[PDB]
RNA sequence: UGAAAUUCUUGGAUUUAUUGAAGACUAACUACUGCGAAAGCAUUUGCCAAGGACGUUUUCAUUAAUCAAGAACGAAAGUUAGGGGAUCGAAGAUGAUCAGAUACCGUCGUAGUCUUAACCAUAAACUAUGCCGACUAGGGAUCGGGUGGUGUUUUUUUAAUGAC
RNA sequence: GUCGACGUACUUCAUAGGAUCA
RNA sequence: UUUUU
């Protein structure tokens, strides 16, 4: 049947779609610079965040974070970076002491402790269904004042 | 005139009456307060919408402090219970609440409580009117027994904040900081009644204060004791004293709804598809996906400001992408899971 | 879930013959049958040279990449 | 007012859209400019015709090709029109090849600088310059007004050349506020 | 009782020469450029030096017999760009209007299979 | 050129057509895809040798991994001695030196760019990421080989191949 | 010779971040 | 300030 070759046309749209994503992948995998790479980052915490995407923690959740942060003490200045970057003054800049006070305080965060959405469908459906005008209309008459795809067109 | 009549969906884009125009013609009321009340047909809300627009084509039944200390705010106390960000659910208190006032007693609660007798009982009358041309016309005597109505519930609450920003789309206001955290510095020391706000599609002049809207002496949020809402609905600008525009206020409403509402208007216009991680574009078929878009409301010579991402569903259409519907949160997250599987 | 001491035999189908759990040939022997003086000849399944049927010298197979393509007519059955 | 023909061969990439657009690009050809219209899908090359009888404009025909011509090389619809509407508009069109011999990572980062971040910078460049640009690969094409489309390809070419965006959007201003 | 030349338009960056001669492309009917119909050498890459050459030529073309023209545009060519500029098509709009009948239009611009050097080096031109 | 001027030009410039000569380079196809130890490699055809992967119920049987010493190759530029010398072009000269988005532009152009026989041995020679071996998730795209189908198409006699 | 390169010994510049309050 | 189906 003909029915085949709209299951193949489907597949090839398909096809070349996932090339679409894959040429784009590619090349923004090769950009790694840090101030592009800070933009998009950036971007997407605000569009996580705007839209709520992420789960609120419940407190069970929160203490369990916490129990790890305080067994591990991962956030604090003895890591091998951290101690690496003060030790050997490349802190003084400012660059790299962002990033040292940006994991200083993520690790805070986890250390905290007469009686007088449902979206409206305004389709119409939703209707108040009230019943309530040509000659009307005549009465304002009497006040006065593809075509073309595969043939010539 | 017509750019209002066509936001509320009275006027086509071709300036022809619509359906809702013509149905909109039918009520003795201005164009805003007939969408109010031709979409309340939804879970009972009708009696509700029929007394706050009654009240609100009438005229304030309030009196005002500069008009006139404790007996005051003890009654505005009482007629704010049903919610702390809505001056229009103030109103719908007092009327509602006079219903179940008995008819001897209706002056005595009227000088109780600062309120003006004539235009009460004006909206006493056209709320009378009003039911009476609806259930006229929707198959007719009507009672004071008709009237009498219970408290809204939580959902019914939430959605009289859709109703009432149906007719005032136009009317919406932003919080100056949202927009421009650099022009308009808020702390915690502010006044509520100092807080900026930027009405949509105003005009945009050289400094943006210019465009600046303060909420009213009058309002309840001035009393609120915590930040306002992000964004506001207003009835009209006064100029004050001062020369500061200040806004009569309605009622507040959240970002979501706000696009919903504006979807059928023509103050939204859709982002392209967003990505990331959470953020992807779920791929059906090649004519229909799944995507977060970022919403744009207002209208480049004006204000618009984006609205939080919704997760909508797309179809491409002659070329282009339309948004059928909108998705919650789950609805995406399960959509992405099953195409995985 | 599976067993690897016991792995099922389409599994073990599957794989390659160097990564089944005894690794073996998947390779096999022939009888072919010259059409001409009907003698029975044994050929590799996977043979690289051009088997000729001694008494007849006619060509029973011919190599390839993999498998060897047997000459037509010629009838064969695995031994 | 003679019998007169122009064909325009449609590229593979722009065949679905003109698709999509058909609806709204026979009308203001056959009643505006009094053309008749008719693709080849055999030659998939778009046909236009003067009428002898009905077509009045001389400059009807021409201005009708370089409309469909316009959208083949990329342009919106609505831009298109605007060669119909306007008679003082004409398309520039150079390769970054041209500016500078760049391949590899070199000449994707340059379309990526002309096009910027979420096409911003070709905005940019768009509203100030009162034009439309086009960013087919390596190909670059620029619509409007003759003083116009120089501006603009001089904000391309710097930004070819390894100008920074930024430098070049505050140029834009000064021109900007210049025009 | 139709006469056919060929109408040859060089498009450059500082000029645009608007070139009527007969098919075989030895006998020149009527050569104007951009220069000779304008007063400032900024404006001879102009499109309204383009029209009013375009006009010139097709004014004479008429005069002499020739009511038809091939219309074989081209660019510099070679190491340079490749397209015609808007004073080529400025001219063939003017030719177009002139009721002069325009026969066939094609791009014969020099291509090369491979070219030398070109004349910018490696950091580029025209800044 | 932002406007000019050095420049060519009634002995015919620029442009047009028919040819001819020289030296380079292989557009579009072209894709982080393919090949090579790396540097690198893109017109057709032939010759010479070399190579990974795959298939093998072929053969040897520890012959292997990493590697100071030592050796082969090593982009571009550059040096020695011939050849060539179209384009572009360090150096050098020269016009103009007015105007800040177009602010370094123009013209002539030596060495070079190309090649043969030797030197030099440096790169952001980059995945800013040693080599060998083992193990630890799913998905579908692509390149080379192999297996399987009673799949489509072609072979327009079949077929068998080839392509999907 | 207030000379160049190297070796050696020193000096110096890049430290604040979050929360609350006024 | 007025005022309206
Ligand atoms: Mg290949
Ligand atoms: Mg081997
Ligand atoms: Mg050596
Ligand atoms: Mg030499
Ligand atoms: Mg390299
Ligand atoms: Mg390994
Ligand atoms: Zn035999």
């Amino acid at each position: 049947p003909e029915e085949m070759r709209k299951r193949t046309t489907e597949m090839r749209l398909m096809r070349e779609l996932m090339f679409r994503e894959e040429r784009k992948a590619r090349r923004l995998k090769k950009i790694k610079s840090k101030t592009y790479r800070k933009i998009k980052k950036k971007e997407l915490m605000k569009n996580r965040e705007l839209a709520a995407v992420s789960s609120d923690e419940d407190n069970e959740d929160h203490d369990i974070a916490r129990a790890k942060e305080r067994m591990t003490l991962k956030h604090k200045t003895n890591s091998k970076w951290a101690k690496d970057m003060i030790k050997h003054g490349m802190t003084n800049d400012a660059e790299t002491r962002e990033e040292m006070e940006e994991m200083l305080r993520q690790g805070e965060r986890l250390k905290a402790k007469n009686p007088w959405d449902l979206l409206l469908t305004a389709d119409d459906s939703t209707r108040l269904k009230i019943v309530d005008f040509k000659q009307q209309d005549v009465i304002a008459e009497a006040f006065a004042g593809l075509p073309g795809w595969g043939e010539w067109a | 005139a017509i750019q209002l009549l066509q936001y509320l969906g009275a006027l086509d884009n071709k300036e022809m009456i619509t359906e809702d125009g013509k149905k909109m013609s039918l009520f003795p009321l201005s164009p805003r307060f007939s969408k109010m009340l031709l979409v309340s047909d939804e879970k009972a809300c009708l009696p509700y919408i029929v007394a706050i627009v009654s009240a609100l084509s009438v005229g304030d039944p309030f009196i005002n402090e500069f008009e006139l200390r404790s007996k005051f705010y003890k009654s505005r106390s009482q007629f704010s219970k049903l919610d702390k960000f809505s001056d229009v659910f103030r109103l719908l208190s007092v009327v509602s609440a006079m219903d179940y006032v008995p008819k001897e007693q209706k002056e005595i609660f009227m000088k109780k409580n600062f309120l003006r007798g004539k235009l009460m009982e004006e909206i006493v009358k056209l709320r009378k009117q009003l039911m009476y041309i609806i259930k006229s016309n929707t198959s007719v005597v009507i009672r004071n027994e008709d009237l009498k109505s219970d408290i809204p519930s939580v959902i019914q609450i939430k959605l009289l904040k859709q109703m009432i920003c149906a007719g005032f789309v136009d009317h919406v206001a932003v919080r100056a900081d949202v927009l421009f955290p650099d022009d308009a510095k808020i702390t915690n020391r502010t006044s509520i009644i100092n807080i900026p706000y930027i009405p949509v599609l105003a005009t945009r002049t050289p400094n943006i204060e210019d465009c600046f809207v303060y909420i009213h002496p009058t309002s309840i949020l001035n009393n609120l004791g915590e930040m306002p809402p992000k964004y506001m609905l207003y009835y009209s600008l006064h100029l004050g004293g001062n020369n500061k525009t200040r806004m009569n206020t309605l009622c507040d409403i959240a970002s979501t709804p706000l696009a919903n509402i504006a979807r059928k208007g023509l103050l939204l216009t859709y982002s392209k598809p967003l990505t990331g991680q959470g953020l992807k574009t779920v791929n059906l078929s090649p004519t229909e996906r799944y995507c977060y878009v970022v919403p744009r409301f207002g209208s480049d010579l004006k204000i618009g400001w984006d609205l939080n991402p919704i997760a909508v569903h797309q179809k491409k259409q002659k070329g282009q992408w339309t948004v059928i519907k909108f998705i919650t949160r789950k609805g995406f997250q399960t959509i992405t899971g099953e195409e995985k599987e | 879930v599976q067993d690897l001491l016991h792995p099922t035999a389409a599994s073990e189908a599957r794989k390659h013959k160097l990564k089944t759990l005894v690794q073996g040939p998947r390779s096999y022997f022939l009888d072919v049958k010259c059409p001409g003086c009907l003698n029975i000849t044994t050929v590799f399944s996977h043979a690289q040279t051009a088997v000729t049927c001694e008494s007849c010298s006619t060509i029973l197979c011919t190599p390839t990449g993999g498998k060897a393509k047997l000459s037509e007519g010629t009838s064969f059955r695995r031994k | 007012i003679k019998f007169e023909s122009r064909k325009i061969m449609v590229p593979p990439h722009r065949m679905t859209p003109l698709r999509n657009s058909w609806t709204k690009i026979y009308p203001p050809l056959v009643e505006h400019l009094k053309l008749q219209v008719r693709m080849n899908l055999k030659t998939k090359s778009v046909e236009l015709r003067t009428n002898p009888k009905f077509t009045t404009d001389p400059g009807a025909l021409q201005k009708g090709a370089d409309f469909i011509k316009a959208f083949t090389l990329g342009f919106d619809l609505d831009d298109s029109i605007a060669l119909l509407r306007l008679d003082d508009l004409y398309i520039e069109t150079f390769e970054v090849k041209d500016v500078k011999t760049l391949t590899g990572d070199h000449l994707s980062r340059a379309i990526g600088r002309i096009a910027g971040k979420d096409g911003k910078t070709k905005f940019a460049i768009e509203n100030a310059t009162r034009t439309r640009i086009v960013l087919a690969d390596s190909k670059i094409h620029i619509l409007g007004g003759f003083t116009h489309i120089r501006m603009a390809r001089e904000s391309v070419v710097s930004l070819i050349l390894g100008s920074p965006p930024g430098k070049v959007y505050g140029n834009l201003r000064t021109v900007a506020s210049r025009l | 009782s139709q006469v056919f030349g060929v109408a040859r338009i060089y498009a450059s960056f500082n000029d645009t020469f608007v070139h009527v001669t007969d098919l075989s492309g030895k006998e020149t009917i009527a050569r104007v450029t951009g220069g000779m119909k304008v007063k400032a050498d900024r404006d001879e890459s102009s499109p309204y030096a383009a029209m009013l050459a375009a006009q010139d030529v097709a004014a004479k073309c008429k005069e002499v017999g020739i009511t038809a023209v091939h219309v074989k545009i081209r660019a510099t060519g070679g190491t340079r760009t490749k397209t015609p500029g808007p004073g080529g098509q400025a001219a063939l709009r003017a030719l177009a209007r002139s009721g002069l009948r325009i026969g066939r239009i094609e791009d014969v611009t020099p291509v090369p299979s491979d070219s030398t050097r070109k004349k910018g080096g490696r950091r580029g031109r025209r800044l």
